[PDB]
């Protein structure tokens, strides 16, 4: 669910296609979504 | 096949450096640039027609030739995604050359990365090295990794010459990629050189 | 200070060579392109004021050392006409430089004009050579005359990195010289070189 | 009336403004207007 929550820090409009192309990129690049995450957390 | 696989691609076009078309396309069978009529749909890839210069230009010399090439584009520029790979193939007469870089400029001249090819089709661009330096992007390294795919149509690609030159340029931007980097830069990732030296009073 | 030297001006503004502001403006008083609050209005000349980088950027270092830049415009960068000759002064912390360029690019490295005065006003564009250039555009040259002013604000003039690497950059048209140049194109002037050598199949 | 026919040769739209600076241009430089009309006869 850390996926919904780096989609909403997105300013730019997206459309249904570019979101999911976007969440599928996340959902399999871990090490990507940890990246992200500790951009956060440090 | 997987939905959300495929890629949305903004196509931006531009005729002797002036932006003449702009249109952001979706679909699993991936993209063609054409010049023309779409009475022949035996090609796959949604077919993207160039506008003709007519409607934006005035110079009856850039008119002429932007048109030649363009009629010339044949079955077009094709355009899709498979795998971790995108994929471009010359489908027409016009020989067409490309480049990865910044999203506001083609750059020159470090020339172009290669020459799309029409026989066989050939990988323009991997999302491998673009997660990687994306992810050392985010871990503060201050390069920004590209995503922008620059197409220049019927000349040989632009070295020390500047673009707005040449008569047909297309720039064509994985969205899902440009909002990646967003989310870093959101994320707090810079682009600045620490090279920046302000001219400004100080005394 | 009250005839027929009022010049209309098409403002655009590119926070790292991205347009982040446009406006076209009729001003008898010339303008003033500043970055703050107005409740300065003893000073003449209509004041421009460009756009806090939160409203189009996410890179948070960039909306920085803009905001720095947009902070220390104070009076501004004044331009007015007066006679055949257009003039600039900087009125306040930050160094600007100058030079008449394409419409689309303001090129490198031909180097800048010049620096624009602070403690007195300077030329930064002649109408007469203008002019010159025009007819002979008219007359089947390939060489379009240069009416786009082009400005770096707080930093040196892009020499050879590409000038979106710049925090701020200006560009003021006279809309009246575009016109003219648009008379020569629409009256059969091109600007196409001999030299465009087209990469198309023959076979 | 031939500088009204050098301004209707304008694809562009324009203000009153831009129109007059350009008129003015035009009625300051003769040699100018000769060059035009010089360009769309001979």
């Amino acid at each position: 669910s850390a996926l919904q929550d780096l989609l909403r820090t997105l300013k730019s409009p997206s459309s249904p296609q570019q979101q999911q192309q976007v969440l599928n990129i996340l959902k399999s690049n871990p090490q990507l979504m940890a990246a992200f995450i500790k951009q956060r957390t440090a | 096949l997987v939905p959300g696989e495929e890629w949305e691609f903004e196509v931006t076009a531009f005729y002797r450096g002036r932006q003449v078309f702009q249109q952001t396309i979706s679909c699993p069978e991936g993209l063609r640039l054409v010049g023309s009529e779409v009475g022949d749909r035996t090609l796959p890839g949604w077919p993207v027609t160039l506008p003709d210069p007519g409607m934006s230009l005035t110079d009856r010399g850039v008119m002429s030739y932007v048109r030649h090439v363009l009629s010339c584009l044949g079955g077009g520029l094709a355009l899709w995604r498979a795998g971790q790979w995108l994929w471009a193939q010359r489908l027409g007469h016009c020989h067409t050359y490309w480049a990865v870089s910044e999203e506001l400029l083609p750059n020159s001249g470090h020339g172009p990365d290669g020459e799309v090819p029409k026989d066989k089709e050939g990988g323009v661009f991997d999302l491998g090295p673009f997660i990687v330096d994306l992810i050392t992007f985010t871990e503060g390294s201050g390069r920004s990794p590209r995503y922008a795919l620059w197409f220049c149509v019927g000349e040989s690609w632009p070295q020390d010459q500047p673009w707005t030159k040449r008569l047909v340029m297309v720039k064509v931007v994985p969205t899902c990629l440009r909002a990646l980097v967003e989310m870093a830069r959101v994320g707090g990732a810079s682009e600045l050189e620490n090279t920046v030296d302000l001219h400004i009073e100080n005394s």
